């Protein structure tokens, strides 16, 4: 049946028009003739291309700035992510009304390969296996540090509202359900840290920070960085490995200490009324002093106009 | 029996039987009037079984007495009157009501749609006496969030036909045509009237969160910019004159329906700030033939609605920067119910596969019901040909001469530029526009269509779907 | 199941 | 909420007293499995520790489980000489301490390793895969506890553990063409990590890495639960028997050198392992234990109440510690539907003025 009519279906439309144009949100967000980078930061700072403040979403934007990508960074949310969470990268319309698929986190860097404005193979280098064991200092050492002292500390609550929730909604509801949630997910994280946490009260994970223990997690940040400064120390240049040229290690580390350095280098928090040395302080007073200019190298490198980036 | 209603008549007494929980002084509302009119003229059983006849169902529209109880025992009054104008002058009224239960109480599950699909129902009605209802609802189940919902309905000052709403939400609605889902969470106050000419008449306060998240892989650009957190507190009227004959399937009469919907400008906040209504204005025909006198069955409706959305800026100013609209509140257009012919949501801007709104929008319908042979006219089923066209545009900045690139506001110059433009967009080119025939059911609990829809105009992203399609609901264009 | 206890 | 952040204090990396040799201390650990002084692999690596930096009679050993101690984490330190309750391995070491720089990092870089990665795989093997979850560790669980307590803790145990191997992205029926493919994610996922292990001397024999004791001790303890315990899925001990014959040597050797004959010879409190808890065993004792944990699993309440009690807690350990933690904070139904008559009589009427 079907295929007699078919002669007849084929015949419908009689006119096709050209395609709606999108809506004017869409006109100025989506359009864009450079690849962009949905990542964690403000509008002020997505202008110049300045480094976000998600250690996560800059662990990615140094990489691409060190692969020679050009493109362009844009401040969003997880909701959008096509894996949940930041960064991921949509590539330029070819047409006003199609895009490409949208580039995971995982895949940043073979889209990077594709577009170049070369060897891109020391940015994601299988690491020797005792790199394996530093790298764990990074990902969980110092990242529980983060978690703990951003989303957990009094202290910088005035910071993680300016950065995370203010900029979602102006409603206070929701801004405070909002930061309810973002404290609940980042102590559930630091809860499964073996230093930090560990500790178990029924089948529902720990969700507190009453779960968390405060020195267990800053002494191993605190462990970590002197570690990772000896580390650094052993290489005859001036990144992990001897290494002449930055590479995901580099990266990894520097999504880290340069956050650290930046929202956490205060005098508020060494005052003797915490009786603590800030994250900030700790990556400038490790070992030597190597962290410090390695960050400021770092920056030298991927960044090179930019200025004031003290604190 | 005629001959006993044209005669005069003068009630004398009239008893309420069984209205134990409701308080006599909601009861005297509806009686007083009856009370008050007694005893005016001759053949007053005219007048009086029909007021009385209002009140049947204006004591069913609180909603309290189950709709059987209602045995009517009116005779002739026993004792004697002196020198009373006819034998039946006098009568004696009473009235049995049995009220519905106080409380329901009602749970369930079904693996058939999920894993571990269950709902809880529970309904308590006519507390304190005065017909207020509370009514709570919660939902779980598999690859979806818990779902509550607590709605404590009233009638206001003992009046049935002005009744007060709040109620609490939290819910999860599911957009497969922008591939995505909307969170929900807020309150909603409402006061809803129906006047005496048959009128309604809401006005609604709402507050709701909504939260675009699980997007689809195949979101589009446009669907992952407008993600994210967004709190709408808006004020909204509806306005419904219905007098259709049968409105689930109109063959004579008109509606009109209207609603108007600001949000975030002045005293209310939040974040979006718009001024949105729409106009549904709706009709139907008889015609008559030789070949039949009486209800031929066939008639001529048709349909027209309008809707425009303008962005607002937030304070008490009118003239200001303005955001442009999200996908949350742009208008969507086509499907069996909006245009039929078309993917639900198929017409309008298409960001790749994902249907985003527009703005402004005008549809527009012309049908005609004609019943099968050898089947009487009064059969709830007939045959429909039916033609739709609709427009959906969004408003663009392109008349603009500059703005900073940094700024996503629009000035209030520039968005009445916006919205001109795009009005005028409707009205230049022939509109998407779709053609078909079916069968429609009116069983009175939903429309039921079986239509054979063909699209012939159509823009380019626009989704018409050439075969059969099955349409559902109470709204139809 | 639907259970049902209506009081 | 107060729920969320850093305890505040009378007037917040307070640091724990030093530790001064002499003074007795209790070191609570799960009950032995496997032939093993204990079951979990921090609760091992801490007991490996003190048997070889602390005399015989300096120390004791306390069979628990995490209901019975404020800090509500296996393994915890009781320094009764200052009555100071440390929990964790990494804090109990730091606690009990008195190139080197590279030999230092090495020492740290490995042992948030072992935790970060190490941890998740033996989880795999000993909790995720229900085939030796129903035949191996849970009898090992219930064995060392209290008779109403294996049906509330073991399942927490498992819940943390799946959460913790839940990065790894296998699951269940990995543990058995659909199996082929089960099977290579195991080796794979195995390899990922002993590659990194084997890098290191663990035997301290010379060459390779050297590293302190300290974390010697912590890979025994993720090591010897993934090679001794029999289980009905050998797949992790057949991949470290035959692949990293070095890293099986170390773990024979080792416990033949700290754990002769069944490890029996450890200062158990009481003089045996099941006597130890005995302290802790009272009926009163047990049973609040038990409630505490059915409350729970109440859907609504039950969540309150764990964020309440692990609070109370938190105070009493940080009280210990010498801190000064600042204090927290802590008819009608029966007039409707009842008691009041209805509001009206069954029977109302109304007729024409006069
Ligand atoms: C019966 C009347 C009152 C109205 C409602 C019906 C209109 C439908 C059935 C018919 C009437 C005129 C037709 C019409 C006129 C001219 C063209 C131009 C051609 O290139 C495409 C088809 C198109 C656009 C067709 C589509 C179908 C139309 C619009
Ligand atoms: C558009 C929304 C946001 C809000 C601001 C608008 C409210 C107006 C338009 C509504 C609110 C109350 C309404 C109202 C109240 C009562 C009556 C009496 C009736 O016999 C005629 C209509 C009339 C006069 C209607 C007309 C429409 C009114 C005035
Ligand atoms: C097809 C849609 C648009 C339906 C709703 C049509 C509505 C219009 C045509 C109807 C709705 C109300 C009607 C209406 C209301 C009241 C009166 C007053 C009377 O003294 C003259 C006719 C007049 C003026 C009629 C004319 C026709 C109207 C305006
Ligand atoms: C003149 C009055 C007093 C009485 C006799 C009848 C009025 C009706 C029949 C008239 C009054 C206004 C008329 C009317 C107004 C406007 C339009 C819009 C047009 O697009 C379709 C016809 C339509 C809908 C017509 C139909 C016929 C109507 C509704
Ligand atoms: C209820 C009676 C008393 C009067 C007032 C009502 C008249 C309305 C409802 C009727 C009268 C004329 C009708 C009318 C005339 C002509 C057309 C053109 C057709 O293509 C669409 C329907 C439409 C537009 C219908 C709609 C319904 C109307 C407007
Ligand atoms: C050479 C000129 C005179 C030709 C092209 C113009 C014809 C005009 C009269 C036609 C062309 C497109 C038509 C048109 C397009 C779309 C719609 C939307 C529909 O909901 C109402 C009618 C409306 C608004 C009609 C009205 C009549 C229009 C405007
Ligand atoms: C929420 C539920 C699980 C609660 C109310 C039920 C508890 C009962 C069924 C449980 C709790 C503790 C259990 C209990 C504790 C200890 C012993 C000693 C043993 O030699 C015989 C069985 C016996 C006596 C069991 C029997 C079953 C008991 C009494
Ligand atoms: C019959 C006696 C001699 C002994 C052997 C029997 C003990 C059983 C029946 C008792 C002991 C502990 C009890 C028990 C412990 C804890 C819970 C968790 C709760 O959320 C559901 C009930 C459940 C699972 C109950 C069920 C009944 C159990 C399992
Ligand atoms: C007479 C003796 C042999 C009885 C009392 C035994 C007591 C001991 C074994 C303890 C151990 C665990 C206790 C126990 C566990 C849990 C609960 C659930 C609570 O909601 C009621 C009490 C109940 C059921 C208590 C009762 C006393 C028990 C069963
Ligand atoms: C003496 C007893 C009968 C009194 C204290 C009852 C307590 C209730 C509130 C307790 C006892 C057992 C508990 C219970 C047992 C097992 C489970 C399965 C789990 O997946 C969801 C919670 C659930 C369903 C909890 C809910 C709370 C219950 C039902
Ligand atoms: C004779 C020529 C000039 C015609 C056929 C060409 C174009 C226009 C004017 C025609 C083509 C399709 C027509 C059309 C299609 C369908 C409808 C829906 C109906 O509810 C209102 C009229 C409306 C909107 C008419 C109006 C006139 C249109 C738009
Ligand atoms: C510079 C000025 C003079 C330009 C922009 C023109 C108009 C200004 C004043 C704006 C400010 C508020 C606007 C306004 C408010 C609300 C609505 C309701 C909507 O349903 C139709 C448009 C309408 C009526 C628009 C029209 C344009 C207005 C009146």
């Amino acid at each position: 049946i079907p295929r007699p009519l078919q002669r007849l279906f084929d015949y419908f439309p009689l006119r096709i028009y050209e395609p709606n144009e999108l809506p004017e949100r869409s006109q100025q967000l989506t359009s864009g003739d450079l690849p962009t980078l949905y990542v964690f930061s403000t509008d002020s700072d997505a202008r110049l291309g300045l480094p976000s403040f998600n250690p996560g979403c800059l662990k990615w934007q140094t990489l691409l700035r060190l692969a020679n990508l050009d493109f362009r960074i844009l401040p969003s949310t997880n909701h959008s992510s096509p894996t949940g969470s930041l960064p991921f990268l949509l590539p330029p319309r070819t047409s006003p009304t199609a895009s490409p698929a949208p580039i995971p986190a995982s895949g940043l860097l073979s889209f990077a390969r594709k577009n170049p404005w070369l060897d891109l193979g020391h940015l994601d280098a299988d690491l020797p296996p005792r790199a394996q064991a530093y790298l764990a200092l990074i990902t969980h050492s110092l990242r529980n540090a983060w978690l703990c002292a951003l989303y957990l500390d009094p202290t910088h609550d005035a910071l993680l509202r300016r950065l995370y929730v203010d900029p979602a909604s102006s409603s206070r509801a929701v801004r405070a359900a909002l930061l309810h949630q973002l404290r609940r997910a980042a102590a559930e994280q630091v809860a499964t840290a073996s230093s930090g946490g560990g500790k178990i009260v029924s089948l529902a994970p720990v969700d507190s920070a009453d779960g968390i223990d405060e020195e267990a997690v800053y002494r191993s940040a605190r462990d970590a960085l002197d570690a990772l400064a000896s580390l650094l120390r052993e290489s005859e240049t001036a990144w992990f490995f001897g290494t002449e040229r930055p590479g995901s290690f580099d990266a990894a580390l520097f999504s880290y200490t340069h956050l650290m350095v930046e929202y956490m280098s205060e005098e508020e928090d060494t005052e003797s009324a915490k009786g603590r040395v800030s994250l900030g302080r700790m990556v400038k007073e490790a070992g030597n002093g190597e962290l410090a200019e390695h960050r400021e190298r770092m920056l030298g490198v991927a960044w090179p106009e930019w200025d004031g980036y003290r604190r | 029996l005629d001959e006993h209603i044209l005669t005069p008549a003068s009630i004398s007494t009239l008893e309420v039987h069984g209205a134990t929980n409701t308080r006599r002084s909601l009861l005297d509302q509806i009686f007083k009037p009856v009370l008050e009119d007694t005893a005016a003229a001759g053949t007053t059983l005219g007048q009086v079984l029909d007021r009385v006849g209002a009140a049947t169902k204006k004591l069913a529209r609180f909603d309290i007495f189950k709709e059987e109880g209602f045995g009517v025992f009116l005779s002739e009054a026993a004792p004697p009157q002196s020198a009373p104008p006819t034998d039946r002058t006098d009568l004696d009224i009473s009235i049995r009501v049995k009220e519905k239960s106080r409380l329901v109480f009602s749970a369930g599950t079904d693996f058939g749609n999920a894993e571990g699909s269950a709902y809880t129902n529970a309904v308590v009605r006519n507390i304190f006496g005065g017909a207020e209802t509370l009514t709570v609802n919660a939902s779980t189940g598999t690859r979806t969030r818990s779902a509550y919902n607590a709605t404590f309905s009233t009638p206001i000052n003992g009046n049935p036909d002005l009744r007060l709403s709040v109620e609490a939400l939290r819910s999860a609605t599911q957009k497969p045509w922008a591939s995505h889902e909307e969170h929900l969470t807020g309150a909603n106050l409402r006061l809803a009237w129906l006047t005496e000419k048959g009128d309604t008449h809401a006005l609604a306060y709402s507050s709701v969160w909504r939260q675009l998240t699980g997007l689809a892989p195949t979101a589009s650009p446009t669907v992952r910019a407008d993600a994210g957190d967004s709190l709408k507190s808006s004020l909204t009227h509806t306005f419904t004159r219905d007098r259709r004959d049968n409105p689930m399937l109109p063959q004579s009469g008109y509606l009109f329906r209207s609603v108007s919907e600001l949000a975030g400008w002045g005293p209310l906040n939040g974040d979006v700030s718009f001024a949105k209504t729409e106009v549904e204005a709706s009709g139907a025909l008889p015609v008559a033939i030789p070949g039949l006198a009486g209800k031929s069955g066939v008639s001529v409706g048709g349909g027209l609605r309008l809707g425009v959305l303008y962005p607002l800026p937030l304070g008490y100013s009118l003239t200001g920067a303005a955001q442009p609209s999200r996908i949350n509140d742009r208008f969507q257009l086509g499907g069996p119910n909006d245009v039929r012919g078309f993917k639900i949501g198929g017409l309008g801007p298409h960001d790749g596969v994902d249907a985003v709104g527009g703005d402004v929008f005008a549809a527009g319908s012309v049908n005609a019901l004609l019943p099968l042979p050898r089947t009487g006219p009064d059969s709830p089923l007939r045959l429909q040909l039916y033609a739709n066209a609709g427009r959906l545009v969004a408003l663009n900045s392109k008349g603009t001469d500059k703005e900073g690139k940094e700024g996503l506001a629009m000035d209030s110059a520039a968005v009445f530029k916006g919205v001109k433009s795009a009005v005028g967009k409707l009205t230049n080119g022939i509109p998407s526009l779709a053609a078909g025939v079916g069968l429609v059911y009116a069983h009175p609990v939903a429309r039921f269509e079986l239509n054979f829809s063909l699209p012939l105009v159509l823009r380019r992203g626009e989704e018409g779907r050439k075969g059969l399609q099955v349409g559902v609901g109470i709204s139809f264009l | 199941w639907n259970w049902s206890k209506s009081f | 909420s107060s729920a969320w952040s850093h305890p505040q204090f009378e007037k917040s990396a307070w640091s724990h007293p030093q530790f001064e040799k002499g003074g007795a201390v209790q070191l609570h650990v799960w009950g032995p499995a496997f032939g093993l002084p204990s079951i979990d692999a921090e609760c091992l690596a801490a007991i490996a520790y003190l048997a070889q930096t602390l005399g015989s009679a300096d120390y004791q050993l306390i069979q628990s489980s995490p209901s019975a101690v404020p800090t509500q984490h296996l393994p915890t330190l009781y320094d009764s000489r200052t009555s100071t309750w440390i929990g964790g391995f990494t804090s109990i070491t730091a606690h009990l301490h008195t190139t080197a720089a590279s030999a230092t990092a090495d020492g740290t870089a490995y042992t948030a390793f072992l935790s970060a990665h190490a941890a998740p795989l033996l989880a795999l093997s000993l909790y995720v895969s229900s085939a030796n979850y129903g035949a191996a560790t849970r009898p090992a669980y219930s064995a060392v506890l209290p008779l109403p307590l294996p049906w509330t803790e073991p399942p927490a145990v498992r819940a943390a553990m799946a959460r913790r191997a839940a990065h790894l992205g296998l699951s269940s029926l990995d543990a058995d063409t659909p199996e082929q493919k089960s099977r290579i994610r195991l080796e794979e996922a195995a390899r990922e990590v002993l590659d990194v292990l084997a890098e290191v001397d663990w035997a301290a024999g010379g060459g390779g890495r050297q590293v302190a004791a300290e974390v010697r001790c912590l890979a025994f303890g993720y090591l010897a639960l993934m090679l001794l315990p029999d289980v009905p899925r050998p797949w992790l001990r057949e991949i470290m028997e035959g692949r990293y014959p070095a890293l099986c040597t170390f773990v024979r050797d080792f416990r033949a050198r700290v754990f002769p004959q069944g490890g029996k010879l450890l200062p158990w409190a009481d003089g045996g392992a099941q006597a130890s808890a005995s302290a802790s065993a009272s009926a009163s004792a047990v049973a609040l234990r038990f409630v505490r944990a059915v409350m729970a699993e109440v859907p609504l309440v039950g969540e309150w109440w764990s964020r309440w009690w692990t609070a109370r807690k938190k105070r009493e350990v940080l009280a210990s510690k010498g801190a000064k933690p600042a204090p927290s904070n802590d008819g009608a139904g029966v007039f409707f539907y009842r008691g009041l008559p209805p509001f009206g009589e069954a029977v109302q009427v109304w007729r024409k003025p006069v």
